[PDB]
C-alpha cells in the first residue's frame, strides 16, 4: 500500500508519545535516586 | 506547609541543624547551594528542582527560617523503595532484576538530574563492583539513613 | 533551525532506547527516525544492528541535509488530496489508520484524528496538519 510509509510515520510518532508517557511517570523517582545518590557522596 | 513541618520534626533534630548552620552560616545566612549540602549532610535529599523552586520564591541568601523551610519542602516523606525500585525496573526488560553497568551509567547519566561523569565514577567505584547489578539491593543501600 | 534538529534526535534516541543501555537496536532506530517525521522504508537505513547516539546523530545531519523530511511528508499526502485542495478525507485516514496500525488503539486513532480534524470538517489540512505534530 501506498499509504504506508505516511501511516508509519504517523505510528511511530504516536509511539514515542506512548513511550513519552511512560518515562514521564518512572522519571520523578529516577530523580529521587540521583537525589539520594548525591547526598550519599556528600 | 505542615506535613513537611511535621517530617522535618521527625526526620531530622533540630540541634543537628542549628549547629549544621551556624558551623556554615556567616553572618546568620547561608547560600542556597551550601543549604542543598546542609541538607544532604543532615539525611535528606533535595532535588535540584527543589532548590530552583525554593530560591524562584525565597531568593537566594538563606536566614536560619529560610533554611528550615527549604529543608521542610526536602524532607520528600513519600519517598520509598518501590517507587525507585520501579524506576530501574522500567530499563530492566524482563523485570528479572538486573541491569548492567553500563545501563546504569546510561540510565543516571540521562534521564531525570543527570549524574556528572565524577559523580557517577565516585558512585560506581562504590558500588559497580559487577557488571550484573542487583538494583534492589543499590536503592536499599541509597535509602538507608 | 538545526539545534532543533539535535534536539529531537536526542529526545527520539532517549525515548525508543527501551532498555536504557545508550544504544538502539535498528529496528528501535527506525521508529526513533519516522517519529520525527522523516518517511523512512524499513530497509533503507544504513546503520548497524546496535546504534549509537553519535551514529544516530550523524545520519540524522545526512538526512536533513538532503529534502526536509515534513515536506517529503506532506508529498506522501499528494496521491490521496482528491480534490488537489490540500486536503485529504478525515474518514479515509481514520480507516488506513485501523486497516494498517498494530500498535494503535482506536482511542490513540481517534485522538490522532481529533487533533487532526479539530472542527469535525471531514478534511484534513495536512501540510498545516503535519506542522502541528512536527
Ligand atoms: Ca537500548
Ligand atoms: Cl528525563
Amino acid at each position: 500500500s501506498s499509504w504506508e510509509p505516511l501511516v508509519s510515520v504517523l505510528e511511530a510518532y504516536y509511539a514515542g508519545r506512548r513511550h513519552k508517557k511512560q518515562l514521564l511517570k518512572k522519571t520523578p523517582f529516577i530523580i529521587r535516586a540521583q537525589a539520594h545518590i548525591r547526598r550519599h557522596l556528600v | 506547609d505542615e506535613d513537611m513541618q511535621e517530617a522535618l520534626e521527625e526526620m531530622v533534630e533540630a540541634d543537628e541543624m542549628y549547629a549544621r548552620f551556624n558551623a556554615r552560616a556567616s553572618g546568620g545566612k547561608v547560600s542556597t547551594g551550601d543549604a542543598m549540602i546542609l541538607a544532604r549532610q543532615l539525611g535528606l535529599a533535595p532535588s535540584y528542582a527543589d532548590k530552583q523552586a525554593f530560591e524562584e520564591k525565597s531568593g537566594d541568601n538563606l536566614d536560619y527560617a529560610s533554611f528550615q523551610k527549604f529543608v521542610g519542602t526536602s524532607t520528600h516523606p513519600e519517598d520509598n523503595i518501590e517507587d525507585l525500585v520501579e524506576a530501574f525496573a522500567y530499563f530492566d526488560v524482563s523485570k528479572h532484576g538486573y541491569l548492567t553497568r553500563k545501563q546504569m551509567g546510561n540510565i543516571l547519566m540521562t534521564y531525570g538530574e543527570p549524574l556528572t561523569t565524577e559523580e557517577f565514577n565516585a558512585l560506581a567505584a562504590e558500588y559497580f563492583t559487577s557488571d550484573q547489578i542487583d538494583y534492589r539491593q543499590f536503592c536499599k543501600a541509597m535509602l538507608e539513613a | 533551525h538545526m539545534s532543533s534538529v539535535e534536539q529531537k534526535a536526542r529526545e527520539a534516541f532517549k525515548l525508543f532506547d527501551r532498555n536504557g543501555d545508550g544504544e538502539l537496536t535498528h529496528q528501535e532506530a527506525v521508529l526513533a527516525v519516522r517519529s520525527c517525521g522523516i518517511p523512512l522504508r524499513i530497509q533503507e537505513l544504513d546503520l548497524p544492528e546496535q546504534v549509537t547516539y553519535p551514529q544516530f546523530r550523524q545520519w540524522m545531519m545526512n538526512r536533513v541535509a538532503r529534502s526536509d523530511p515534513l515536506e517529503d511528508l506532506i508529498k506522501l499526502f499528494a496521491p490521496f488530496d482528491r480534490k488537489n485542495d490540500g486536503t485529504i478525507s478525515t474518514e479515509e485516514l481514520a480507516q488506513v489508520m485501523k486497516t494498517l496500525c498494530s500498535s494503535m488503539t482506536e482511542e490513540d486513532i481517534d485522538h490522532l484524528i481529533k487533533q487532526a480534524d479539530p472542527n469535525n470538517s471531514g478534511n484534513i489540512k495536512y501540510a498545516e496538519f503535519v506542522h502541528q505534530c512536527f
